[PDB]
């Protein structure tokens, strides 16, 4: 349930006191309505009341020392926890994620304007770099303005929709890497020009697909607060697709590791480190992490499995534009050389 | 035999000696007491785009507005440089052209390269369209440079060791020049169009008369290919770039070299080589995709031409000196000034 | 290059007509067409223009609205289609080609044209309607226009056109400095901003006719009245 | 503008789109360098520059052959075709030179040498003749054995196995002196009759492609 | 499952219990002055 | 053949010869009289300049 609905019910439980009433002497505790020492069992209504118990009056017998009347209710706030700390993790993942979204997003917009400044590097293999790096600026501006917004009606709803999509469209470029990476391994002469308009528009578009279907649903079927709670079975409609993306990033993981691995093979120490490396360089991109964890079901906060996987997805989900923006932009040995070229003609500025 | 190369060898050893002694002094310490240029920064006032390819050739009209370019995608576009628009757009029987060149006239131009034939073509004529008028064959390796006398008479230098002069009427060979020993890689028409010089891989230049067709002077102070040639607009010296990574400034009336043009970081050969109107600027163009201008009368770099992300290919002057032009690997033309 | 021009005949007021040129000898794709006509004994008045591609189209306000140009590159045809024909186009049609790039020379070539019947702007005058002259003389005729026609790119638009009897007009200065081909030298041209002369040195038999100036600043195109010489 | 500079720049926009036509049509093509010299069957391998085109798995191929400066004419090429005769031993140095020359070009360091070594049938009727012995002018040749595990032949003779090993080993490692992994060197066989030559090229120069990008990932 | 879409989910469920039980703990309150 | 290159050995060799130190006077010459009439070394006014 929720505050407003509790409000609710226990407007109308005054209410129905109230005719019976008109229908020792009852009377209306602002919860409960006692009967004409007494033991009512505890309201029914009351969400996070333990409903095992009574509360015990005596008959009204009042305070000593005061005019107010007397009533135990101790059993049924036995439940009531005032403690936090599920709340604390809360502010942890908070800040795991805040900080690798902040440096994910401070290098890849530099990785943007590098490849864009540079009508060197503009082939389609960076045309899809550039996408994918802003995929992963828009995700993480989505995450702040949601955080913002949510946490601090149609505006608030606004924010979680562009949320849901901005996320969904950067598992969907981390996917376009791969895929164009392994048409490009496993394609011969594959065209290139053509296969960029099916990538924009796949990258873009089918994450509004079944984002748009989840505004029409939460719309007609589930039109509450700023969408930001589960409505039962509806979030699977966004996050499903998001976890197809997980898995045939993985699938194509596997073949381009198995096959670097048979070349090293048939051209030793020497060879497995070369394959290691190969190996860890392309795991960002492909998004290898999300394995670990996609499968795993709604499980309770204060639970072992919970904490391990916020708090592992929280710093691998956030930092994975850093990796990104470092391994495939600033290691990449034709953008180095304009870095260098370019400060070779600003030193040849300097040389006047 | 014996005693034939004996001779040779005395008659060589006589040269040096005789030319050797009249080097008084040197053009280096001649030219130390005077304003040097400084700083020659130029900016990119127009960049032609249309080639799709390496840029190889490109030379300009005689009224400096119109240019003629040969890329290595196959085509010839005459560029109007004042629009930046594109006056006519040629199609090259043959992809691989290395040279080509602009009719005084404007009635004409030519290209050549690795086909060994020097193509003309008809440009101001009846029915609106640019068409083949001459086709000059007879060389026997590839084409390097080919330049117009008039609307009747073309000089070229091939990969054969030889240059040749032709009437384009009757498409005959007029006179052949024979000497060099490597490939011919670039020639410099006099202004008076009454002498030429070029340069070759076995790292000489020589001079020839284009009536009598002998080599009045050979010039040899190059250990490397040369692979461009210019004559100073004096018509009284010239300058050629090697795959040495330096340029070097000859004499014809003095018959030695004058300077050389190099920089230590400098490792990357000349592409192509050019004069200004007044000939102070020598304008090189080498394989690290930058140009430079090398003051001729110094021998410094008082310039640099950093815009072409490839190769500088080719590098020429417009006639009345108020822009240059360069095309690089890059496919790109560039008019700076 | 031949332009042959049909069309024209009886036609009564109120109706429609097509007229046709066909082109042969040039590349007529690269080629912009003009088309021109001539009251039965008054001067020549521009019509329609097509450009190359069919990318633009300029009509003339005397019959904009009810004329129309086409061009059939493939079938290298130029077609000008008429409607509600007035009793003032009456006249004689001319189909002309102009090619227009860096030093070239548009209205190059006119043509034979065709008769049809029915039952602001820059300007510039001739003031000589007829000016007597005699072999072997030179004859100098100026005509000035509204404005200045030199522009920012330095050229100076007007165009010099001789129409013997019995014959269509003939390119002879272009740009009002520039000799055509396959026109003697004794012609020659020259002027300043809006005082525009033409020369002729040594006339000669075969040179009767008339001269009509026009400008290509800006359309619509314009002619002057015409001047005309005789023995 | 006036209206004779605006159709001026309409015609320049025509010229353009036609350049631009033309371009989209010809980039596909993949080129290729042929290079080698007289008695190695350097015309003879496919069915000023005697240029040919042809297709495989709709991929096009344009083989250039001309007749060392203008080399770098050919700089962005995919592949050289370099042929080579190892029937003839006397010039078989020259040709090892040769391929020294070639796979040390400054312009080609970026360039995958596909070798052909042709008129292997001659070579292995020489050697069943033993009228001339490769010892006789590369004396390591006496020296050579040739690979235990490393000999995939379709019944041959151990001695026309171990020379062509001999030869080939002596180009791969001079192909391997100082290559950096940047460039390749494909060895193959020919015997002027083997019309699976072009399927080699093809598969060669894929393998190129495919190793430039993985360079371009990092990943080799 | 998506971690960030489930944490945001959890933090709303999160948050929207507390209030319900700083309301009740409010409650409850009047009912001792009662 | 040797007696070719005997030939135009001495030929070039017969040849008039000026010392290098004229030649360059000359170079500069030709420089300072066309120095005063090259843009590509003083620019000429941006009203003047095509480009």
């Amino acid at each position: 349930m929720t505050k407003e609905e509790q409000i609710f019910l226990l407007h109308r439980a005054q209410a129905q006191c109230e005719k019976r009433l008109k229908e020792c002497l009852p009377e209306w505790d602002h919860i409960l309505c006692w009967p004409l020492v007494v033991a009512v069992p505890c309201p029914d209504y009351i969400y996070d009341f333990n409903h095992k118990g009574h509360a015990y009056r005596r008959c009204w017998e009042l305070v000593p020392g005061h005019n107010r009347t007397w009533a135990n209710y101790s059993e049924c706030v036995k439940f009531l926890t005032n403690e936090t700390r599920e709340r604390e993790v809360f502010d942890r993942l908070g800040m795991i994620y805040t900080v690798g979204y902040s440096v994910s997003l401070a290098s890849l917009t530099v990785a943007v304007l590098i490849l864009a400044y540079f009508r060197r590097l503009h082939c389609t293999r960076n045309y899809i770099h550039m996408h994918l790096f802003l995929s992963f600026m828009l995700r993480a501006v989505s995450i702040f303005v949601k955080d913002a917004v949510l946490y601090s009606y149609a505006g608030c709803r606004v924010a979680v929709t562009f949320f849901l999509y901005f996320l969904a469209t950067n598992y969907y470029w981390i996917l376009v890497e791969g895929l164009y990476l392994h048409s490009l391994i496993f394609m011969a002469f594959f065209s290139e020009k053509k296969y960029l308009w099916g990538f924009t528009v796949f990258g873009w578009g089918l994450p509004a697909v079944f984002v748009a279907v989840w505004v029409s649903v939460r719309a007609t079927l589930a039109n509450t607060g700023c969408w930001d709670l589960s409505s039962g079975n509806k979030k699977w409609i966004i996050q499903v697709p998001i976890l197809a993306s997980i898995v045939l990033n993985f699938i194509l993981f596997i073949n381009i590791v198995r096959v670097l691995a048979t070349k090293l093979r048939e051209t030793t120490r020497q060879q497995y480190r070369k394959l290691l490396k190969s190996t860890l360089v392309l795991m960002p991109l492909f998004g290898v992490h999300y394995i670990v964890f996609m499968a795993t079901p709604y499980t309770e906060v204060s639970g072992t499995l919970w904490q391990v996987q916020m708090h592992y997805e929280m710093l691998f989900n956030s930092f994975q534009g850093f990796f990104v923006a470092i391994i495939y932009c600033f290691c990449n040995g034709e953008v180095q050389a304009e870095i260098k070229k370019s400060w070779s003609r600003w030193t040849l500025a300097l040389d006047f | 035999l014996d005693q034939l190369r004996q001779e040779a060898e005395q008659l060589k050893n006589q040269i040096r000696d005789a030319r050797k002694a009249c080097a008084d002094a040197t053009l280096s310490q001649i030219t130390n007491n005077i304003d040097p240029v400084g700083r020659i920064q130029m900016r990119t006032r127009r960049t032609l785009r249309g080639h799709l390819a390496k840029i190889y050739a490109m030379h300009w009209g005689t009224d400096s507005r119109l240019l003629v370019s040969a890329s290595q995608d196959g085509k010839l576009i005459i560029w109007d440089s004042y629009t930046t628009n594109k006056v006519h757009a040629i199609p090259l029987r043959s992809s691989w052209v290395m040279t080509c060149a602009y009719a005084p006239s404007g009635n004409y131009v030519a290209c050549g390269g690795l086909d060994n034939i020097c193509s003309i073509y008809n440009l101001k004529t009846r029915e609106g369209n640019v068409r083949v008028s001459r086709e000059l064959a007879g060389h026997t390796g590839y084409l390097s440079c080919c330049r117009f006398l008039d609307d009747n008479q073309i000089v070229t230098s091939s990969g054969d060791t030889t240059c040749a002069l032709w009437d384009i009427e009757t498409g005959q060979q007029t006179t052949t020049f024979t000497g060099h020993t490597g490939d011919v890689m670039s020639l410099s028409l006099a202004p008076d169009t009454r002498l030429f010089v070029s340069g070759a891989c076995d790292a000489s230049a020589k001079l020839w008369d284009v009536r009598e067709g002998m080599c009045r002077q050979t010039f040899t102070g190059h250990e490397s290919d040369i692979n461009a040639i210019c004559f100073f607009p004096n018509g009284n010296a010239f300058a050629t770039g090697s795959d040495d990574a330096t340029c070097r400034l000859f004499d014809l009336r003095a018959d030695q070299e004058l300077m050389t043009y190099s920089h230590d970081n400098i490792i990357c050969g000349i592409t192509s080589v050019s004069f200004s109107k007044s000939g102070r600027l020598l304008l090189a163009g080498y394989d690290d995709f930058n140009c430079n201008v090398w003051d001729a009368l110094k021998a410094d770099r008082a310039g640099v031409l950093a815009g072409h992300d490839n190769r500088v290919s080719c590098l020429g002057v417009t006639d009345d000196g108020m822009a240059v032009a360069t095309g690089s690997w890059d496919s790109f033309l560039k008019i700076w000034n | 290059v031949q332009l042959v021009e049909s069309g024209g005949g009886l036609v009564q007021p109120g109706g429609s007509r097509k007229l046709s040129c066909s082109a042969s000898g040039f590349a007529f794709s690269s080629f912009g067409m003009h088309w021109v006509r001539q009251a039965p004994e008054k001067g020549l008045e521009w019509v329609a223009y097509i450009s190359s591609g069919s990318g633009t189209i300029y009509y003339a306000d005397t019959v904009k609205g009810r004329f129309t140009i086409s061009r059939d590159d493939p079938k290298n045809t130029l077609f000008l289609q008429m409607t509600s024909l007035r009793s003032e186009d009456t006249a004689m049609y001319y189909c002309v080609r102009s090619i227009y790039y860096y030093g070239s020379s548009p209205f190059d070539f006119w043509g034979q044209g065709t008769t049809l019947t029915v039952s602001s702007d820059i300007v510039m005058t001739q003031a000589t309607s007829s000016v007597p002259v005699t072999p072997g003389e030179s004859v100098s005729i100026s005509c000035r226009s509204s404005k200045s026609l030199l522009h920012s790119n330095g050229n100076t638009y007007l165009y010099w056109f001789l129409q013997r009897p019995g014959q269509s007009p003939q390119l002879l200065i272009y740009r009002m400095s520039n000799l055509a081909s396959g026109v003697p030298d004794r012609f020659s041209g020259s002027g300043s901003g809006t005082a525009f002369t033409l020369t002729i040195s040594r006339l000669e038999a075969e040179d009767v006719g008339v001269y009509y100036c026009m400008q290509h600043l800006e359309y619509p195109l314009t002619f002057g009245a015409g001047t005309k010489l005789e023995l | 503008v006036s209206a004779e500079d605006k159709a001026a720049a309409e015609r320049s926009k025509m010229i353009d789109k036609n350049l631009r036509e033309d371009g989209e049509k010809a980039r596909r093509t993949l080129r290729l360098l042929l290079l080698g010299a007289d008695n190695s069957g350097k015309s003879t391998i496919v069915k000023g520059i005697f240029e040919t085109k042809f297709q495989v798995d709709k991929v096009n191929f344009h083989m250039f052959d001309v007749g060392r400066k203008w080399i770098q004419c050919f700089n962005d090429v995919t592949a050289i075709i370099f042929v080579v005769d190892s029937s003839d031993y006397n010039r078989l140095q020259e040709a090892l030179n040769d391929f020294k020359s070639i796979w040390n070009n400054r312009w080609l360091r970026t360039i995958s040498v596909i070798l052909f070594l042709n008129k292997q049938d001659l070579l292995a009727e020489k050697v069943l003749a033993g009228k001339s012995k490769i010892e006789d002018y590369f004396p390591e040749f006496a020296r050579y054995t040739t690979p235990e595990d490393a000999t995939p032949e379709p019944g041959e003779d151990p001695r026309v196995t171990r020379a062509k090993y001999f030869i080939r080993k002596e180009f791969v490692d001079i192909s391997t002196a100082s290559g950096d992994g940047r460039h390749i060197c494909y060895p193959h066989f020919t015997c002027a009759v083997d019309t699976e030559n072009a399927r080699r090229i093809f598969n060669d120069c894929k393998d190129i492609i495919l190793q430039m990008n993985l360079r371009e990932y990092n990943l080799v | 499952s998506v971690s960030e879409i489930q944490l945001m989910h959890n933090l709303g469920k999160h948050l929207n219990s507390m209030e319900r039980v700083e309301w009740l703990r409010k409650k409850l309150q009047d009912v001792h002055n009662f | 053949q040797a007696r070719k290159l005997v030939e135009q050995l001495k030929m070039e060799a017969n040849i008039d010869r000026i010392k290098v130190s004229k030649a360059a006077a000359d170079l500069m010459a030709y420089c300072e009289a066309h120095a005063k009439e090259d843009p590509l070394l003083t620019p000429v006014p941006a009203s003047e300049n095509p480009f």
